[PDB]
């Protein structure tokens, strides 16, 4: 019964890249910190122009 | 007290765009100032080759080669990249 | 190759001559006088000065002009053009010697300092080694700093007999720059050497002072290491770069030589006109500098000599430098033509072999073949075919030696081939190639391949032999290379083939299996429980590729007629196999399905998964290859794979989360499971926050407390989840793909449907980076489990903030000590193969290396291929001696001793034969000596070991092969067994030689297997176990004359590169820094990579030093007896035992201003000095954990200082223990050295060096008295500091079992033999932690490697590669430039027998195909008509 | 589809399923020299020099560009351009050896110090194939390893049909059950 | 053979080369302490006659060299008392073949 | 980080050893 | 991370002129055992001095930030537990939100 | 309390029921994991008979 502060949402620790994966809370750490390096090399819409 | 832990993030600074540039504006903008003096000392009686700075921070951030030109490495390789465009996230 | 016929001979080259430029030859040579230094511009018109590059050197502008010599640009060598320079230069990397000479010889009369008359130098002009009689000569003249006129001869010091002249005091010398500077003394002369005069000296030196230094009459005077005609490199050495006209870019080389040659010019005018005496030398050193720049320009006097805009230069040297560079760079690995390379995907219908190609490719590549009457209708048709339609061509050539570009060529559909054409044509189906996948440290990352073009761009590849190119889909690029004579291919064919590759010499078994799918399936496949009808039956039948066609009778007829999935499986597998198992539960009627039984080529009983068709050792593989043959197996997997592929293709298979669901009570069932373990920390936790917890030998209360809560959640994972392992339904897809082992394992189950686990780091749960806890998401000093890292959520639940982020933590690690140990991984790797390259099995069945230096006198001490061998077991070893007995032991004079007349025909008609006991007995002795022998080989009693020759299946064939019954006796003379299988080792020929030597070593080369042999072949085991029949036996015996034979190794195999792959491929796989000890600090020990690092390196402080000692041989469970010892070891010191230290002002020797002390003086007077006192009171605690007596203690200090410092102590008894003392003008100051003195250079009980010692309980194995191999404990002392020399003379040790991990020490004690055995004892242990099998012949010929020689050879530049090896193939490691430097210099010679020898060369190294020559017979060549 | 490879349904490849643009842009300037000579963009042809490329410079208009509508393919050139020696060498620039494809936008320019500035853009389509990566968002990474249709790929009775198929055994030792709960 | 206890004068030793044929030895006392030789690990050496030496090189085809060596101060070789010269028939066990020769010549 | 660099910093930087023996006072960007 | 930032550096003077005048008594006149639960006071690691009763001085610099008086991004930390007062402008500080 | 000082720390280790020995037949071993390969395998998991003492990899 301290508590100074409080987390808006834990979420939030992650970054850009993990940010995407789905349920990142479900498997071994390790296969989001590769997930994050390949959204890196797929295709897209960088912009609109 | 136990030894002091290098790693505490409270204790790492992360030198980002402005502090950068600044450093280069300093270095620079006093090679000016050593410049401005070879005007006067040679005034036996416009001087300001403004070129200096402007082509000096093309260089740092065109390449990443921060500290400077010359006979030198000197800096500091890997600062400044070309925007990733892959995707909107990336 | 460089077209043009020329009548000059052609040979190859045989040895290197390395010597030294004489300028004389210089010149000689040269032909250009290279006067101007510009490059051409003949006032700018465009050609070449006759003045630099071309003076008539080679040329350029695509212009035959070379001295007539025409042939230009390509067929044209540039040649050497010459400048003499002004004045005499150093050689930059020469300088080094020039000045070490000097300090050798003095100068005036230039003449050695130690004639054969001073002794210590005879010792010296004796050591034939150009390279170590310098190093001597040198330690022994830097010294002498006089040239004596007259010394002592050989009779009285009284009478002095002359030599050379002139003692002119010798000058110390120093390097400064680039110059030589000494100094004379009284007040010294510094002055500078000049070049001018070393030279002049050297010029003098004599012919045999050359020679008795690191010298050649010949090829390199030292006088040659001063430049004084520098030779002039021609333009394809420093080529320049066109950019069409009016713009030339010319090579940095170039422009050194030019101001090279400025800065001569400059020097050369000074000396012939205003010679400003001094003001000369200042130009003089420019020359210097850039005659030294040019060569290197990597040196330690800074000026790096850049050339304007910052760059550099590029020094010649630094063209060899390795890796990137000449030697290394285009040498050993160059690019090449005809190689191809793409992404690569799965084909589950092309077979082992093949390697599907796609079409793009087949249509680039071409193999040049040559027209021939076989051909010539089939080739013109490719011809026509022209270099569009596949099956063509894109070349055809003349004898004219000229192309015929098929592309265009308006005569391209004319043309009429010719008998002795050649027609470069497309890649067709079934060529053989080259393919693989980097990187490569395998013998099996490049097999060859059977072509077999096809569609679409990908590089086609079976799964089955993805491993050995450790490959996956991912996009993963693959390589390959296509052969080009017909030889070529045929090396690629007989040799490099997957299929010859199945089996392993690094772990003598099978290196390729049957993955996924297939796997996954031929199980679901196999089943009881698995009917296929008849339409389908059909399909599959058809299939297979060898089907005999013949429907085979359904296993079920009754009223549907059915097959098991066994049974046509079973089609797949050939006749004449048979395969024997036995899982757990298994009985010839296994109910579970266990084990296998698989006959005449039938799967009889039991389900087939990975360890019936997996790279498993006898596996179903396994047998086929060394059965069949390596064809028949390749065939195999085919087989399987369609039959089972398409079955699988019908039956389906999937994975999803239901299969990570577990029943709704086995999750609370779980949930509790784990709260229970987590009050059982909670115990643990207040039990060691109110102090009642027992420290344990686990050292430190925390540490131990840990210890416990980790061992306590852990145990609650895997037992939480060998809840639900157990209670997922055997249809559940994940478990499937387990049982079959396809993919997962039962901990991939807990991690996702029960409880993830507690992460770590170094061990280490969680730590506190946030003071005194691990998230500000809590309260300081929180030792409970949820908050040291413990995810208690299953990957199905999913993880929370806090789990989710420590689990991170605790991953990303590994993902570390990859990133650094991939660093230093590939280090290792490749020293390891630089060190044993030349190492091949030769022709007399030695083992020895590029020079003649054997290295095993017998591959692997037992010239055996690791291919052929297998974990059989040695049944004569373990055992009681009553079984034994009642085994092997063959009465015939005994009613209950006899072979019942039910076995032997003769049986009967031989109870009682008195001739043949002598036999049956010959042989029960001789297992019995066997026994012996092998105990006194392994023993640790392990019975099974890598032997040749399978003889356990051997039989088993000869079983159902005759369909021998088990009701009817043999017929075999107890003479027929005995008296053959004693023959049989007559001819199991290793080694041949005719003489008694080799005789002798064959004997041994042999021993070990035949004692398994008789082991086997036993008389009473041959008849009453095995029922064979003359014929099975003789038959038995066949087989085993053969494979044995067979099983030998081929005097070519360059084990050498093999050996090393081996090791440095697991190498490469060992974890880093791990320690799995830390958390239990003190127990800390060196163990993976950074280990080996110590090793091959040969390291002297090695991080951990321990020994372990065992006690003398009864003195073993004798608890107390171990403390006795202990403290008769470690090392004690006063300052251990001591509390404080105290200096007081005690004048009164009869009463001390103490209290507490008074009792003492007392008696220490009943039965001069100083004033002042230093009292030290001593610990009790620390008096009986080592124990003491302050007698001995004070004695000890008495007898430290002696008759000058009085001491004396209380008693044993008092409750403080103490010592006081005092001395006997500055007393205090000096009552203080005497204060360290008495701390640390005091010594109580003990051996230095060695800290901390312990007891452990360790579990020895032994000899009962009843004859079975026992567990007979006992308590041993593990050091943890090294002084071998010395603990091993303390009584109460046995110094026959001592050892140091530190085998660098037991080999200075123990002798060299030993040391090996510790060396690769230690490296065994490096490799084994990982779980990593390596046949010992590999380890064994590294560690005979490092060995040999003297001590210990360490593997890294500072050692095997400054041996008696010749120069370029050392020159291929780490020194390069600075090798052949040294090289020329005492003009080397070199055999070219070292594979780098020639690969740099590109001539063919005696290797394998290599290691002889062939020919023709021309009169055998007569009778074949 | 086995180890890490997938099958993907070539008819949806058709339907238009993962096609992708991929636009390049090549680039060029007229270098100056004080003393006055300046580099060209013209259709050169022989005349002295000789120095020119393999390439079919018929594809260029008069400028010494070509215009989007073309069809550029192997090395054929795509700027025409001329240095003026001491008079022929060509400075023009092909399109990458192993590309092709279509040009698709064009741009001349000046370059402050008045120079003519051009940048070339060649657009391609590029359709799935078998040797193309693709990949999940659970570092489920892998290639195609061939292509279907409708026929060979299985059928869900509700009558729809996979666009890709992953193999089982990419799931187990790597547990990533975030893909299959995705799913 | 000559057994020192705790060292012996450096004006001393260099006296035992001077006096051939004869050859003379030296020992510390805490050295002979314990038979190394006795060793778990150390296997038995042996001397051969330069006749047995003659053969083996021959039967080799062996050139002095070419043979593995034992240095002159290696405990065994001193045991034994070497010179430069001859050679030890270095004979083990092997986990390969029970027995396993190997010789050293001695520099 | 640009912001404060280009407002504050960037005048502070041109005011310190400045002053030569001619000053510097503000700084525009346009 | 998404929510993280960085300090950009504000000016410390706002801060110490602000402090002198509530209570940190100058280094110049310090007396060690005079003021033994002395929490010297720190800011942008310097040691500008002591003061004595602080439980008021933090809490008073808090909501003197919470308004906006003292720059949010600024942080200052009490590590009682040694008597110190951590006060930090630097730029270059990764700081979350909450 | 000397006699206990002596003594050198036991490895305690647990043993699963579902992982077997390939000597000493017996379901008596321990493991650990550790990524040894890139993050696109993942988990090796190093086994230990804890009674006869052999060891290997999973993959
Ligand atoms: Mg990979
Ligand atoms: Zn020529
Ligand atoms: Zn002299
Ligand atoms: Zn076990």
């Amino acid at each position: 019964t301290t508590f100074t502060h409080c987390e808006i949402h834990p979420s939030m620790i992650l970054g850009v890249a993990a940010s995407i994966i789905p349920f990142p809370d479900h498997n071994q750490s390790p296969r989001n910190t590769y997930q994050s390096a390949m959204g890196k090399q797929a295709m897209g819409v960088f912009l609109t122009n | 007290k136990d030894q002091d832990d290098r790693d505490h993030f409270g204790k790492k600074r992360l030198d980002l765009a402005g502090p950068l540039l600044a450093q280069l504006f300093k270095t620079l903008f006093k090679k000016l100032t050593k410049d401005i003096f070879r005007y006067m000392q040679r005034t036996v009686e416009l001087a300001i080759n403004a070129k200096t700075i402007t082509s000096g921070l093309k260089y740092a951030l065109a390449t990443g080669n921060w500290g400077e030109q010359k006979k030198a490495m000197s800096s500091r390789a890997g600062v400044s990249q070309v925007l990733n465009r892959y995707t909107y996230s990336s | 190759v460089g077209q043009q016929y020329s009548s000059a001979p052609l040979r190859t080259v045989k040895e290197v001559q390395f010597g030294l430029f004489s300028p004389e030859e210089v010149r000689a040579i040269s032909v250009a006088k290279i006067r101007f230094p510009e490059t051409m511009d003949e006032t700018q018109t465009r050609a070449k000065i006759g003045g630099l590059n071309d003076p008539r050197l080679g040329s350029i502008d695509r212009n035959l002009k070379c001295q007539t010599c025409q042939e230009g640009m390509n067929e044209c060598p540039g040649h050497f053009g010459h400048i003499d320079l002004a004045k005499p230069v150093f050689h930059v990397g020469f300088i080094a010697k020039i000045k070490k000479v000097c300090e050798c010889v003095c100068m005036h009369c230039g003449k050695l300092l130690l004639d054969e008359h001073n002794e210590l130098m005879r010792q010296a002009l004796a050591i034939k080694d150009s390279k170590k009689r310098f190093a001597a000569i040198w330690t022994l003249c830097k010294t002498k700093m006089v040239c004596e006129t007259d010394v002592p001869s050989e009779d009285d010091p009284t009478q002095l007999v002359s030599r050379g002249g002139c003692g002119n005091t010798q000058p110390t010398i120093r390097k400064d720059g680039l110059k030589l500077v000494g100094s004379w003394k009284d007040e010294p002369e510094l002055r500078v050497l000049s070049t001018e005069e070393i030279l002049n000296i050297f010029k003098h030196i004599s012919v045999k002072d050359f020679t008795s230094l690191g010298f050649n009459e010949v090829f390199s005077r030292p006088e040659w290491m001063i430049l004084t005609c520098l030779p002039v490199p021609p333009p394809p050495v420093r080529p320049s770069i066109s950019f069409n006209e009016s713009q030339r870019g010319e090579d940095d080389l170039t422009f050194k030589l030019a101001d090279i040659l400025k800065a001569n010019i400059s020097l050369e005018t000074l000396e012939h006109n205003g010679a400003p005496h001094h003001a000369i030398e200042e130009a003089e050193s420019l020359l210097q500098f850039h005659v030294a720049t040019y060569m290197d320009n990597d040196i330690a006097g800074q000026p790096q000599a850049l050339q304007k805009s910052g760059r550099p230069v590029k020094s010649i040297r630094a063209r060899l430098k390795g890796k990137e560079g000449r030697i290394r760079g285009n040498l050993m690995g160059k690019r090449v033509d005809f190689s191809a390379r793409t992404v690569i995907s799965g084909d589950p219908n092309l077979e082992l072999d093949q390697v599907g190609v796609p079409k793009s490719i087949a249509k680039t590549l071409t193999y040049p073949e040559v027209v021939t009457p076989y051909n010539i209708d089939r080739l013109t048709q490719l011809v026509r075919n022209g270099p569009n339609e596949h099956p063509g061509a894109k070349y055809v050539i003349r004898d004219s030696g000229d192309r015929i570009d098929l592309r265009y060529s308006k005569r391209a559909g004319d043309i009429q081939l010719q008998y002795g054409w050649k027609v470069e044509r497309h890649i067709m189906d079934n060529d053989p190639v080259l393919f693989n996948r980097q990187p490569s440290l395998h013998k099996m990352s490049m097999m060859a391949h059977r072509v077999k073009v096809i569609p679409y761009s990908t590089f086609r590849l079976n799964l089955s032999v993805t491993s050995p190119y450790n490959a996956d889909f991912d996009g993963d690029e693959m390589n390959l290379h296509v052969p080009q004579s017909e030889e070529t291919r045929a090396e690629l064919s007989q040799l490099c083939a997957v299929p010859l590759q199945i089996v392993s010499p690094q772990s003598n078994k099978p290196c390729m299996g049957i993955v996924q799918d297939t796997l996954c399936g031929i199980r679901k496949l196999t089943l009881r429980d698995t009917f296929i009808e008849l339409d389908q039956v059909l399909n599959m039948l058809y299939w297979v590729p060898d089907w005999d066609g013949v429907i085979p009778t359904p296993a079920i007829i009754k009223p549907k007629p059915l097959w098991s999935g066994k049974q046509i499986l079973s089609v797949a597998i050939p006749n004449g196999i048979h395969l024997q198992r036995f899982d757990e539960g298994t009985t010839l009627l296994s109910p579970k399905d266990n084990g296998m039984l698989i006959i005449d080529g039938q799967i009889i009983f039991g389900v087939v998964e990975k360890k019936t068709v997996g790279s498993s050792n006898g596996g179903l593989i396994h047998v086929v290859t060394r059965e069949k043959g390596p064809q028949v197996c390749a065939k195999l997997f085919g087989n399987i794979q369609k039959v089972v592929n398409f079955w699988l293709l019908h039956n389906g298979f999937s994975t999803g989360i239901g299969d990570t669901i577990a029943d709704g009570p086995t999750m609370r069932e779980i949930t509790e499971t784990i709260a229970e373990a987590k009050k059982k920390v909670l115990d643990v936790t207040k039990e060691a926050q109110a102090n009642l917890l027992t420290a344990k030998h686990g050292m430190t209360l925390r540490e131990s407390f840990e210890d416990n809560v980790v061992r306590f959640l852990n145990e609650a994972r895997d037992k939480a989840g060998r809840l639900a392992e157990v209670n997922l339904k055997d249809l559940n897809n994940v478990k499937q793909m387990v049982m079959a082992g396809s993919k997962g394992s039962f901990i991939n189950i807990a991690q996702m449907s029960a409880c993830v686990g507690q992460q770590s780091v170094e061990g280490k749960r969680i730590a506190f980076g946030f003071v005194d806890r691990t998230l500000p998401h809590f309260s300081k000093d929180d030792y409970s489990p949820e908050s040291k890292g413990f995810v208690e959520n299953s990957y199905l639940r999913g993880l929370t903030p806090q789990e989710f982020f420590f689990h991170a933590m605790g991953g990303r690690e590994g993902l570390i000590d990859t990133a650094v140990k991939t660093a230093e991984t590939g280090y290792i790797q490749r020293r390891l193969v630089k060190a044993l390259e030349d190492i091949m099995v030769h022709y007399d069945n030695t083992t020895r290396n590029s020079l003649g230096n054997v290295i095993q006198f017998i591959y692997g001490e037992d010239g055996m291929d690791a291919a052929h061998i297998e974990k059989q077991s040695l049944d004569t070893i373990g055992g009681s001696d009553a079984a034994f007995e009642k085994r092997y032991r063959v009465d015939l004079l005994n009613t209950d001793h006899t072979l019942d007349p039910s076995l032997l025909e003769s049986g009967s008609e031989i109870l009682g034969d008195l001739k043949l006991q002598v036999l049956l007995d010959e042989e029960y002795k001789q297992l019995v000596k066997d026994r012996k022998f092998l105990r006194e080989v392994f023993v640790d009693g392990e019975a099974n070991w890598p032997l040749p020759v399978n003889i356990r299946r051997i039989i088993q064939n000869a079983q159902q092969t005759f369909h021998i019954d088990h009701t009817k006796p043999s017929d075999l003379t107890i003479k027929d067994i005995v008296l053959g299988v004693k023959d049989l080792q007559e001819n199991l020929l290793v080694l041949r030689g005719k003489n008694e030597i080799i005789q002798n070593a064959q004997r041994d080369a042999v021993t070990l297997f035949c004692c398994l042999l008789r082991s086997r072949l036993a008389t009473r085991r041959v008849l009453q176990e095995y029922r064979l029949t003359k014929q099975a036996f003789d038959w038995v015996l066949s087989n085993i004359e053969a494979q044995f034979l067979r099983s030998v190794v081929h005097p070519g195999e360059m084990v050498g590169v093999l050996a090393a792959q081996s090791i440095g491929e697991p190498a490469t796989q060992m974890t880093l820094n791990t320690f799995h000890f830390a958390g239990v600090a003190s127990k800390k020990v060196t163990s993976g990579v950074p280990r080996l690092k110590e090793i091959l390196n040969v390291a002297k402080n090695m991080k951990t030093p321990s020994l372990t000692v065992y006690l003398e041989p009864g003195h073993a469970a004798d608890q107390e007896q171990a403390k006795l010892i202990r403290s008769a070891i470690e090392h004690t010191t006063l300052k251990s035992v001591t509390i404080a230290s105290e200096i007081y002002y005690d004048p009164d020797p009869r009463s001390t201003v103490i209290p507490e002390d008074e009792e003492i003086i007392q008696l220490h007077f009943s039965l001069q000095q100083s004033p002042w006192l230093l009292r030290l009171e001593l610990d009790r605690a620390a008096m009986n954990d080592k124990d003491l007596t302050m007698g001995q203690v004070g004695e000890r200090i008495k007898q430290t200082f002696k008759n000058d410092l009085f001491v004396i102590w209380s008693e044993d008894n008092d409750e403080k223990l103490i010592i006081r003392c005092r001395v006997v003008a500055e007393e205090d100051h000096m009552l203080k050295k005497i204060e360290n003195t008495m701390l640390e250079n005091i010594t109580l009980r003990g051996v230095e060096n060695i800290e901390r010692v312990v007891m452990m309980k360790y579990d020895r194995k032994v000899p009962s008295p009843t004859g079975e191999y026992v567990k007979e404990p006992e308590w041993v002392l593990e050091t943890d500091g090294v002084n071998l020399s010395e603990v091993m003379t303390v009584p109460g040790i046995d110094p026959t079992r001592i050892y140091t991990n530190s085998f660098i020490d037991i080999m200075e004690v123990l002798g060299i033999e030993a040391g090996r055995a510790a060396l690769y004892k230690e490296v065994y242990n490096v490799i084994a932690s990982d779980g990593s099998y390596v046949n010992y012949r590999h380890m064994a010929l590294l560690v005979d490697v490092m060995t040999t020689q003297g001590g210990l050879t360490s593997v890294t530049r500072h050692g095997f590669n400054r041996s008696n090896t010749g120069a370029l193939m050392r020159c291929s490691f780490e020194e390069t430039v600075e090798i052949l430097f040294e090289a020329g210099a005492s003009a080397e010679l070199d055999d070219c027998r070292g594979v780098s020898e020639n690969v740099i060369l590109g001539q063919m190294a005696p290797i394998g195909t290599g290691a002889f020559d062939v020919m023709i017979d021309e009169e055998s060549l007569v009778k074949y008509m | 589809n086995q180890e890490d490879s997938m099958i993907m349904n070539q008819s949806s490849i058709d339907r238009g399923l993962f096609r992708s643009l991929f636009f390049r842009s090549y680039m060029d300037q007229e270098k100056k020299y004080g003393m006055s000579i300046t580099e060209t963009f013209e259709k050169p042809q022989r005349t002295n020099t000789l120095r020119m490329k393999h390439g079919t410079y018929d594809k260029l208009d008069d400028d010494g560009l070509i215009a989007p509508g073309v069809r550029v393919s192997g090395e054929d050139v795509i700027i025409g351009k001329t240095t003026p020696i001491s008079s022929k060498r060509d400075a023009s620039t092909p399109l990458r050896s192993t590309e092709n494809g279509i040009v698709d936008q064009v741009l001349v320019t000046t370059n402050q110090d008045g120079l003519k500035f051009v940048k070339v853009r060649v657009r391609t389509t590029k359709i799935p194939q078998i040797g193309d990566k693709f990949a999940s968002r659970h570092g489920q990474k892998g290639t195609i390893g061939i292509t279907y249709r409708r026929e060979d790929m299985p059928f869900t009775a509700e009558g729809i049909v996979p666009d890709l198929i992953i193999n089982p055994h990419a799931i187990p030792s790597r547990m990533t059950v975030a893909h299959l709960i995705e799913c | 053979i000559f057994v020192y206890q705790n060292n012996i004068t450096p004006s001393a030793m260099k006296l035992v080369p001077s006096i051939p044929p004869a050859t003379i030895e030296t020992f510390n006392e805490a050295a002979l302490v314990v038979n190394i030789t006795h060793h778990e690990l150390v296997p038995k050496h042996i001397r051969l006659s330069s006749d047995e030496k003659r053969e083996l090189l021959k039967r080799y085809r062996l050139k002095e060299s070419q043979l593995p060596r034992i240095q002159r101060a290696d405990p065994v070789a001193l045991y034994l008392g070497l010179k430069r010269g001859e050679v030890v028939k270095i004979i083990r066990k092997s986990e390969t073949s029970g027995r396993y020769a190997s010789y050293r010549i001695c520099m | 980080s640009f912001n404060q660099f280009v407002d504050y910093t960037l005048q502070d930087i041109i005011c310190e050893d400045s002053t030569l023996i001619i000053s510097f006072g503000k700084i525009y960007v346009t | 991370s998404l929510m993280s930032c960085i300090s950009v550096g504000t000016d410390p003077m706002p801060i110490i002129t602000f402090l002198s005048e509530w209570g940190m008594e100058p280094l110049e006149d310090y007396v060690p055992h005079q003021s033994p639960d002395a929490t010297r006071v720190f800011v942008n690691g310097v040691w500008h001095g002591v003061h004595r009763n602080p439980a008021r001085l933090m809490e008073t610099l808090r909501t003197l930030r919470r308004k906006g008086d003292i720059n949010p991004e600024v942080s200052m930390i009490r590590d009682i537990r040694e008597k110190e007062l951590k006060i930090f402008t630097d730029a270059g500080r990764v700081y979350r939100p909450l | 309390q000397n006699l206990y000082n002596a003594q050198g720390a036991t490895i305690e280790r647990s043993v699963t029921d579902r992982f077997t020995c390939g000597k000493c037949k017996e379901k008596k071993v321990s493991y650990y994991q550790l990524q040894t390969r890139s993050a696109d395998e993942p988990l090796t998991t190093f086994c230990t008979c804890e009674a006869c003492g052999n060891r290997w990899k999973f993959s």
